[PDB]
């Protein structure tokens, strides 16, 4: 659970 | 001072610098007094990641390329993902964390558009 303490950014191809 | 940041590493603040005079913008933590180093390829950096001013731990971490094409389990016997070599900083400012997320960011794409 470390979201909590840091946010995500444009990561790269997925779907 | 837009490409470059001072960035914590190793515990010790040094200075993260984005090498944008080379082919791969590349980012460079050069330590404030000069006793560390690292050096950091954007080119690799699948992802980046950055906390907003909303979390009151500033603290930036950029996630580097893995290899799906081998794929394994935790040993427990599910299928996952070889964990991506990222590299774990930590900023002491509201302002600064921008600097780097706005900035790295122009590379991050830059190898999206380009691929």
């Amino acid at each position: 659970y470390d979201s909590e303490e840091f946010e995500d950014v444009t990561d790269g191809n997925e779907v | 001072p837009s490409h470059s940041g001072a960035a914590i590493f190793e515990k010790v603040s040094g200075i993260i610098a984005i090498n944008e005079d080379v082919s791969p913008a590349e980012l460079t933590w050069r330590s404030t007094d000069g006793d560390k180093v690292h050096t950091v390829v954007l080119s690799t950096i699948d992802k980046l990641q950055a906390t907003p001013a909303s979390s009151e731990k500033m603290m930036l971490r950029l996630i580097g390329k893995v290899d799906e094409s081998k794929k394994r389990k935790d040993n427990e016997g599910n299928e996952v993902v070889p964990k991506p070599q990222r590299h774990m900083f930590s900023f002491n400012n509201r302002t600064v964390m921008d600097n780097i997320k706005m900035t790295l960011q122009q590379i991050i794409s830059r190898y999206k558009d380009a691929d």
